[PDB]
């Protein structure tokens, strides 16, 4: 029993392929095989161009107040200021339209082969 | 980006996250996708620790701890990273340049997966 | 060496943190009422009774302490055995033993 | 007819009349080895030659007055017809308390000022109300403000809305000038020389040198070079009272790095004592008080009040206090409650040409003010109601 | 630069995580506070008293060079700033970071 090869470098070099993220463009809007075994025919071609979220919907329902509590089951300004909710309003706008965009970048990509194709052509 | 002052998730399953940055220019309050919560767990981030989060994809990246803290024990095997500078949110408009072969190297093996073989591959 | 115990060390830094809030160190050069203690024991101030004196007191900092060497205060990795006072050299350890370990000099 | 407003602080006292300026006198007694036989009153120091190996006779003890007969002569020597000539029977006094002061203590002023005395008119206050009254006059558009005094027994961070006090958010740090000074001769006496003796000339080291570093662990490898780099390394010339009167450090150009010097001039090296003093005010735990300083003692007054009144308190510090002279001490403050404050609200931190006078001004504010006649308890109504009435009106 | 702590073990203490760890040179003895990571590499690496072991700090790279009553007990300082100079070839940056544990290929080919 020997001990092992104890390889000593420098530590700039183990950060040699790391790029920081405010550096880099996001590779997932090309992921085609990351798709396979997860995404469907269905979803690409059916469900997402008629399911998508507008601006509209999404502030519409931001905007608007929280939703009635569903019912159980029955068996049959002194110390305002206008900077700070400008600034707040602004943040609110921003967050909105990020979770848009995101959205629509998340499901743009439709499968090569989708889930249903994959099962049909799968034997035993 | 910054120093994490508190890591609560919020129950109904996890809704969300609430979580907590701080710079040398302030402190942000942020409400996290609970897909975040299982990143956040395997890069074993706790108050105190530097991290960044990206907006687009949720990856957590645990960037060391914060220098204010390299006092709390004599003898710790960690890295202490100074508080970030900046603004807990940064935006960056960026140009990059990739080639067709990038995207079909990208493209020709999966990536991640915690399936037993996809670790094994 | 010897070791002392926790009640001794912490004997030590309350007469030290004590010390400084006394008017002068030396005598009256003239050499021929209360105290805050008993303004204290006397108001019978009792916690959560309200906002009051000893409910005003700083709770504990959360940045951890930063050790400082006790001879020359620049920081200390090294904590000596016998007393827990912090050090940062091999001068600077003898002359803590030499002046303030064990017996206060 | 005429009002005095007396800030009778645990070192100093700001005694003026309201339509006259402001003196700055120690409130304490004097005693030296060059007199046999002669106590010095308030600002009978100046007559002393030799303050070396000087005795203080306080009256405040942790910054509250405990002995009482110091504080009576010292009274006695202000009010007399030495200094000011106070015609009791026609004269209102603003005179300050120390924060949560004890109900004997308390007791014991309204007794003095009301039969020993026979003022006309009682008006017993907070500085950090008088502070907060000068801020709002100053500013007639903030509806809130935060009070730092950083004194020389204590600093109490107090906040402070239009006219009242939140007595909940009132957080105290038992760290101040005495506990700096004292500390500064501890070191010096450790290191270097016994000035254990010098508490006058210590002081005035402190007034003279001391700096809040804005990159501690930056100055502290700085001061542990040697050579033409340690920028931070001072050499100062303690006074002798022979030849040197008054304590000065020596020019840059005249250092010499070996120590050395020929002229036999007793020089005091101070290299990391310059910003470790300061820094028990930011960082109690550096000698071995387990407390929050000052920044993040104002986060967390800030904090336990309401959210609505959050941002306005954020966007009115002000620093008041002898503590508060410090070069970079604004600065310092102000880097640390932005790193500490969320990020929408704006942090303003302002630091007055005269923080030592401040409560006086704001004193003499509120007494040139129409409804000061309703704030003071007269000894007409004292005779009767007094006793109470004086603990009802005033918010102390 | 990193710092480089070299002496011998006198006392380990490990309780249900907090610990202290003692060390001595021929100049100066210490006791030290531990943390959890330190703590589970000291415990990973048998470490027990009389054996000389230098730590790095970062890392809590820990290697016992022999025990001492054999190597003799470090002099200086116990904790020491070293300045750690690395040529590295192009060539090992590249197999290094071509994949993770990508390192071992500079010994067994497989590049
Ligand atoms: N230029 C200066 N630099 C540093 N410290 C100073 C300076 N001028 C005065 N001081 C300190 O200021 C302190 C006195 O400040 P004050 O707030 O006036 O004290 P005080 O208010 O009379 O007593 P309290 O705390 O209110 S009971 C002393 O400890 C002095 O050392
Ligand atoms: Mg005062
Ligand atoms: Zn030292
Ligand atoms: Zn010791």
């Amino acid at each position: 029993i020997t001990p092992g090869i104890c390889f000593s470098t420098a530590s700039l070099v183990l950060r040699a392929t790391d790029v920081h993220p405010l550096q880099r463009i996001d590779m997932g809007r090309f992921d085609l095989i990351g798709l396979e075994g997860r995404v469907s025919r269905y979803e690409a071609d059916t469900f997402l161009p008629r399911h998508r979220l507008s601006r509209r919907v999404l502030l519409e329902v931001a905007t608007a107040p929280d939703p009635p509590p569903r019912p159980k089951p029955v068996k049959m300004s002194p110390f305002y200021l206008d900077s700070l909710e400008e600034k707040r309003k602004r943040q609110r706008s921003e967050r909105l339209e990020r979770i848009f965009q995101l959205s629509e970048a998340h499901g743009a990509l439709a499968p090569v082969y989708g889930t249903e194709v994959l099962d049909f052509c799968t034997l035993p | 980006e910054g120093e994490v002052t508190e890591l609560t998730p919020c129950e109904t399953t996890i809704s969300h996250v609430i979580i907590g940055l701080k710079t040398a220019k302030g402190t942000k309050q942020l409400k996290l996708d609970p897909s975040i919560f299982e990143s956040l767990q395997k890069e074993r981030v706790e108050a105190g620790d530097v991290i960044y989060i990206e907006a687009n994809s949720g990856a957590v990246k645990r960037q060391g701890r914060c220098d204010t803290y390299a006092t709390e024990f004599d003898l710790e095997a960690e890295e202490y990273v100074p508080l970030p500078k900046g603004d807990v949110h940064k935006k960056k408009e960026i140009i990059q340049d990739v080639t067709l072969h990038d995207l079909d190297v990208a493209n020709a093996r999966p990536q991640g997966g915690q399936d037993i073989l996809s670790m094994m591959g | 060496r010897r070791v002392l115990d926790r009640a001794a060390r912490q004997r030590r830094i309350n007469r030290q943190l004590e010390a400084l809030e006394n008017d002068n160190f030396q005598d009256d050069p003239h050499a021929g009422r209360k105290n805050f203690q008993a303004l204290l024991e006397e108001q019978n101030l009792s916690v959560a009774e309200g906002p009051n004196y000893l409910t005003a007191c700083a709770g504990p900092p959360s940045r951890p302490q930063r050790p400082f060497c006790a001879v020359c205060g620049f920081p200390s990795p090294y904590t000596c055995v016998s007393c827990g006072a912090r050090y940062c050299t091999v001068r600077c350890l003898g002359t803590h033993q030499e002046t303030r370990c064990l017996k206060w000099t | 007819m005429t009002t005095l407003v007396l800030d009778n602080g645990a070192y100093n006292a700001k005694i003026g009349y309201s339509h006259e300026n402001v003196s700055v006198i120690p409130n304490c007694q004097f005693r030296s080895k060059t007199a046999r036989l002669k106590t010095f009153t308030a600002n009978q120091i100046d007559e002393i030659k030799d303050p070396s190996g000087l005795f203080y006779i306080l009256p405040f003890q942790k910054g509250y007055l405990v002995n009482w007969d110091v504080q009576r002569q010292v009274w006695d020597y202000l009010f007399g017809k030495e200094m000011y000539q106070v015609d009791f029977l026609d004269t209102n006094i603003i005179i300050t308390e120390p924060y949560f002061n004890f109900t004997s203590i308390q007791e014991s002023m309204n007794e003095i000022l009301f039969e020993e005395y026979q003022f006309q008119a009682v008006l017993r206050v907070n500085a950090g109300a008088l502070s907060a009254h000068r801020y709002f006059r100053d500013n007639p558009s903030e509806l809130c403000c935060i009070i730092v005094d950083s004194g020389y027994s204590f600093t109490h961070i107090v906040p402070y809305c239009r006219s009242k006090k939140k007595k909940e958010a009132i957080i105290r740090i038992n760290v101040g000038g005495k506990l700096l000074t004292n500390h500064l001769k501890e070191i010096i006496s450790y290191r270097q020389l016994h000035v254990m003796d010098e508490t006058h000339v210590i002081n005035q080291v402190k007034e003279d040198v001391c700096y809040v570093s804005q990159d501690f662990y930056r100055d502290m490898d700085i001061a542990k070079l040697k050579g033409e780099e340690n920028t931070v390394m001072i050499d100062y010339v303690l006074p002798d009272f022979s030849t040197i009167k008054k304590g000065f450090c020596k020019p840059r150009e005249e250092m010499v790095l070996s120590g050395k010097y020929k002229s036999g001039e007793q020089i005091l090296r101070l290299a990391n004592e310059r910003f470790a003093v300061p820094e028990i005010l930011f960082n109690p735990s550096d000698i071995g008080i387990q407390e929050m300083g000052i920044p993040e003692a104002i986060v967390y007054s800030i904090q336990n009040l309401p959210e609505e009144m959050q941002p306005h308190f954020f966007k009115n510090i002000v620093l008041t206090g002898g503590n508060s002279l410090f070069p970079g001490f604004r600065d310092r403050v102000y880097s640390e409650v932005r790193c500490l404050t969320p990020t929408d609200y704006d942090v303003s931190v302002v630091l007055p040409e005269n923080p030592i006078t401040y409560a006086w001004e704001g004193g003499k504010l509120i007494s040139e003010n129409d409804d000061f006649e309703d704030m003071v308890v007269t000894r007409e109504d004292y005779e009767e109601n007094g006793h109470s009435v004086c603990e009802e009106k005033f918010d102390i | 630069e990193t710092e480089i702590i070299e002496g011998e073990v006198v006392e380990i203490q490990i309780d249900r995580k907090v610990g202290k760890l003692t060390l001595k040179t021929t100049e100066m003895e210490t006791i030290y506070d531990l943390g959890t990571k330190m703590i589970e590499s000291l415990t990973k690496d048998k470490v027990q008293a009389g054996d000389v072991i230098t730590i790095d700090k970062a890392t809590g790279k820990i290697s016992k060079l022999g025990r001492s009553f054999f190597v003799q007990c470090p002099d200086g300082e116990l904790q020491k700033r070293k300045e750690v100079v690395h040529t590295v070839s192009l060539h090992e940056i590249d197999v290094i970071n071509s994949r993770t544990q990508g390192f071992l290929a500079l010994f067994s080919g497989d590049t």
